[PDB]
RNA sequence: CUGUUGCUUAUAGACGAUGGCAUCAGAAAUCGGUGUUGUAAGCUUUAGAGUUUCUUAAUCAAUACUCUCGGGUAUUGAAUG
RNA sequence: UGUCGGCUCUUCCUAUCCAUUUCAAGCAGAAUUGAAAAAAGGUAUGAUUGUUCACCAUUUAAUAGGGAACGUGAGCUGGGUUUAGACCGUCGUGAGACAGGUUAGUUUUACCCUACCGUUUCGGUAGAUUUUCAAAGUAUUUAGAUAGUAGCACAACUCAGUACGAGAGGAACCGUUGUGUCACGCCACUGGAUUAUUCAAUUAUUUGAUCAAAUAGUGUUGAGAAUCUAACACGUGUUGAAAUAAUGGCUGAAAGCCUCUCAAGCCAGAAUUUCGUCUAGAUGAAUACUUUGUCUUUUUCUUGUUACUUUAGUACAAUUGAAAAU
RNA sequence: GUCAUCUAAUUAGUGACGCGCAUGAAUGGAUCACCGUGAUUCCCACUGUCCCUAUCUGCAAUCUAGUGAAACCACAGUCAA
RNA sequence: UAAUAACCGCAACAGGUCUCCAAGAAGCAAAAUCUUUAGUUAAAUAGAAUAACGCAGGUAAGGGAAGUCGGCAACAUAGCUCUGUAAGUUAGCAAGAAAGAGUAGCUCUGGUGAUUAUCGAAUCAGAACUUUAAAGGUUAGGGG
């Protein structure tokens, strides 16, 4: 579902990193377990980055939603990256999305900003966030 | 046994044994294929490394998903006052690789390339080129050289130009002057000497070998680092916390029953003073003439390349000198042998026309801000002192 | 660009940008103004500010 | 011619090695340039909440503006003269 | 001969899991299935158990199987087993027994030879005499017998909702653009360390007070240049030619026809081999200056080498040695 | 073992079932509130334990002047078959 | 002498060996840290260079036990005042449960007594103003 070659964006995420949950679904913490495209290595933990879609278990949030395994999307993260035209940023907190497979987003509105890096790669997304840092 | 999970094994093979250069200059080891259906042309240069700034390039490519204001991108200055040729060499394909046949060398030889032949400049008679420069001019002594122009002319392959740098136009310590062997890639031999013989005691200048938006192949030796380990000099594996005798170190060096350690195995050592040959170096600015400033058509301030307080280390930079693309192996004041490049790249990159719109020359001590010492006075003001 | 906290002016590819929460981002020149900025640190009352030397003087 | 020795030698370095210079040497300060910190020490702004007094003034007073973009430091592995 | 497993590291086998090149299908496409060349590259993250093994949750192109004294303990760890304490269950009249269970239980030395990684010091290659030459010394520029080898893989746009197919579904070659990792670097930008005990502040004690410091083995905090470094910043390895393997073929006999050849002669075809490029490298070559012009041996001067010195002795220009190819 | 629960995932923990190879009543059976440098499991905070290693200080190590042992030792020490 | 050199340990061994006398700052404290009277600067040798691998002491971006047999090791809470404090229970305890607020500097005010206005004690409370917003140099509970 996404659309585009994705830059390089220094992965500040590890395994069982708890992220934010920017969606209205009811959940509030997802802690990363995977990261779907990951080429691994020995003794490596999976790393995701700013646009990366994740496989996160939801440890808090409604009944439905809690004790699963979801698909999210970092919107923003922590960990000071650089763009292309030589500007250096980091956010406030990490967050994520939940979506599906196909890019279509479950929530209905994103709360705080969204990096620029996850709103081209799923257009999905662009359409919901208040602002694109 | 197997190993229980396979992993990429650590370090390069390509390389061993790593064994530490002695001198200073790294000799090219190799020059581009002759074409015997152009006109003669060098094949190579030598200057000495300065240091790195960061500019902002406007991107010329396409179908890029490239900001359109400007990619930041790191450059090397790379400072080459012009050389001086001082004779040259005919090489022979024999059974046993190249032989040098003979060597034709000028007159006035300067006393920066005579020092290379003494090991105690101080104490020597400095007698070097004197009977072959005193005798120059007699017909026994010009016969000679007439003949070992015609010798190879009829029985050599490759014609080098042994040129040798000027000592007094950089702010290195050294006095005398690195000699290099530069080829001379063109027609046929009856061109390339009369060609080499035109060169001679004329100074040569980089444009003259290397061309704007040119790749090319920088040949250099690497900084020093000295006695290192094997997590430094490898990359293996820290052991856990918990271990006796220490943790930074290779834990099994080897089966049992080979009864020897391998030669791959990660061993204690020493890296440092390699020699490593880059390839695929873009050129951005060709500091000769017009260009040797660092101002552009985006940013017109007029202003030296060298940066605020001189290239730390290095000093100041005020002859011909190139921008090349990222980092290039040694440390400054390093000589660095540049070279036409023996693959020529066919890559959309590599055909990339190079538009820079800002240059940095702020200082490259601390978090400066201003870019040249006249606009810091301004925006600063005037200070207690001088007041 | 302008720094936040130091009001000076940021050179190119030189800086730290910091994006709030609340959809508000500032860029920084270095370290020293950043982390004066996170401790709520008056720039009014801070000497080498250029917001300081704009104020008086 | 090479080696030792010297610059308490660097572009090298465990020791050897390697690289530079050795009287146009070399070193040391000083003056600039370039950086780091944040306004030095002396007295003044009845700044200053109050207390004490002469008996209706001074004294003491966290902090605090002027001189102050001040003082201090800056090759030790930084660059000029 | 220190007797399980795991962590770390290297190499080897192919009975190949992925990537490359080909044949077969009950191969229309997509998916899959059987086999051939091929070991140069890669083969993961976790919950429980001491576990090898096992079973699950994910991810990737794949998460293939094995050997090296069941690789590897003066490499580590000591979870189990495998001494001495203690408890339970069964057995035994009793001491006590239990591949039954639970808990606590010291892991010694390398300074030796070799191996491997690096690093020095002394020695050294035999046939050359166009003085425009030849040889030795010192130094520079080169040369490269041999040894190693390095780049791989994925994804996105276009191809294209096209070929195929009734429909569902549904690829590929050239081209462009990025990512991951491995290797080699590197210090501009961004980040980290920091006894420049740099600058500033401040807690306790002591210099009568201010200034200036000192002590708490670096008192502590904030900023912090230099240098080091990034798995955290960023560059290079998109790089060319020839010949091959499995296989597909051309002309073509044997065998009047047929056949790619267990025939002569050729072409196309691999992540393959060899040049090219990269790193280390021995015998060498040219030039510069000092000499020597037949000759060595022994003493002897130097930090050491060459030239040099003395007394000797030895021959003195003149008939040798080439066809190639089949 | 089976079933619930804990976790994305549970030979581990807890709570229930009991033809219990081989539990069971001063060889004491059931029950634990407080207490424990006792045994086991899971949460919150915290962190170089780990992703992934980087850097700083003292003492050493290296070289040098003086002093100066011990374990061990058939003879010794390059490989393939 | 009565001991980091006179005793016992093979010795000028970091081990062991019964007692008396006891200043200031600071604190609740004979705690940690600094000083006065007293003792000593030598107690198995030093200089240079600032490599690896070490012993001892540290710090760190983003994540926070994914490492491992196991949170081993390390980090984090910590003094005092006020508010508040569950299930269980042998009714005593659990309890410092858990959780939250305050704390500096300077200038002031009031309360706590003896003798008939003077004199003496550290202790508690409250109010302005300022700053770099305050137990944390040292000592100093992680909780469920």
């Amino acid at each position: 579902g996404r659309q585009g070659n994705k830059f390089r964006v220094t992965c500040g995420l590890n395994n069982a990193s708890t992220v934010n949950c920017a969606d209205n679904t009811g959940a509030k913490t997802l802690t990363i377990i995977s990261v779907k495209g990951f080429h691994g290595r020995l003794n490596r933990l999976p790393r995701a980055g700013c646009g990366d879609m994740v496989v996160a278990t939801c440890k808090k949030g409604k009944p439905e939603y809690r004790k699963k395994m979801h698909t999210a999307v970092i919107i923003r993260q922590r960990r000071t990256w650089r763009r292309k035209d030589g500007v250096t940023l980091y956010f406030e907190d990490n967050a994520a999305v939940i979506v599906n497979m196909k890019g279509e987003m479950k929530g209905s509105a994103i709360t705080g900003p969204v990096s620029k890096e996850s709103a081209d790669l799923w257009p999905k997304i662009s359409s919901n966030a208040p602002t694109i840092v | 046994s197997h190993r229980k999970f396979e992993a990429p094994r650590h370090g390069s093979l390509a390389f061993h044994p790593r064994k530490r250069v002695h001198k200073v200059r790294a000799t090219v080891s190799a020059f581009p294929k002759d074409n015997a259906a152009e006109k003669p042309h060098l094949t190579g240069f030598l200057g000495f490394k300065a240091g790195m700034t960061h500019v902002i390039r406007e991107v010329k490519r396409t179908n890029t998903k490239l900001p359109k204001d400007g990619v930041l991108e790191p450059v090397t200055i790379i400072e080459t006052p012009p050389m001086v040729v001082a004779g040259f060499v005919g090489y022979k394909k024999t059974t046993t690789g190249l032989k040098p046949i003979t060597a034709v060398f000028a007159e006035h030889i300067a006393d920066e390339f005579k020092r290379r032949y003494t090991k105690k400049w101080y104490k020597n008679t400095k007698n070097q080129f004197a009977v072959h420069t005193e005798k120059y001019n007699d017909v026994k002594a010009k016969s000679k050289r007439e003949r070992q122009i015609r010798l190879i002319k009829n029985r050599c392959d490759v014609v080098r130009v042994i040129a040798h740098t000027q000592m007094a136009l950089v702010p290195l310590k050294q006095k005398k002057a690195e000699v290099m062997e530069i080829q001379i890639n063109g027609g046929s031999i009856a061109e390339k000497v009369d060609f080499a013989v035109s060169l001679l005691e004329k100074q040569i200048s980089v444009n003259s070998v290397f061309g704007t938006d040119e790749c090319i192949d920088v040949c250099s030796v690497t900084k020093g680092h000295g006695y290192n380990g094997v997590i430094k000099r490898f990359g293996v594996r820290h052991l856990p916390r918990k271990t006796h005798r220490g943790l930074r170190k290779v834990a099994c060096v080897g089966a049992w029953h080979p009864a020897r350690v391998s030669w791959t195995v990660a061993r204690a050592g020493q890296m440092g003073f390699f020699k490593r040959t880059e390839v695929n170096k873009k050129i951005y600015r060709l500091g000769c003439g017009d260009l040797k400033n660092a101002k552009t058509e985006f940013d017109i301030t007029e202003k030296g390349i060298t940066p605020m307080g001189g290239f730390p280390h290095y000093g100041v930079v005020k002859n011909d000198f190139l921008m090349i693309k990222g980092t290039v192996a040694g440390i400054r004041r390093r000589v660095i042998s540049l070279r036409k490049a023996c693959f020529p790249s066919t890559t959309r990159t590599a055909q990339e026309q190079i538009v820079l719109k800002f240059i940095d020359t702020s200082s490259k001590y601390g978090h400066s801000r201003f870019q040249t010492t006249t606009e810091k006075k301004a925006r600063m003001g005037p200070m207690k002192k001088d007041l | 660009q302008v720094c936040a906290f130091s009001g000076f002016k940021i050179p190119v590819a030189k800086g730290r940008k910091y994006v709030r929460l609340d959809l508000k981002s500032f860029t920084f020149i270095n370290k020293k103004s950043l982390m004066q900025f996170l401790r709520k640190t008056n720039p009014r009352k801070v000497f080498w500010t250029a917001i300081y030397r704009q104020l008086n003087k």
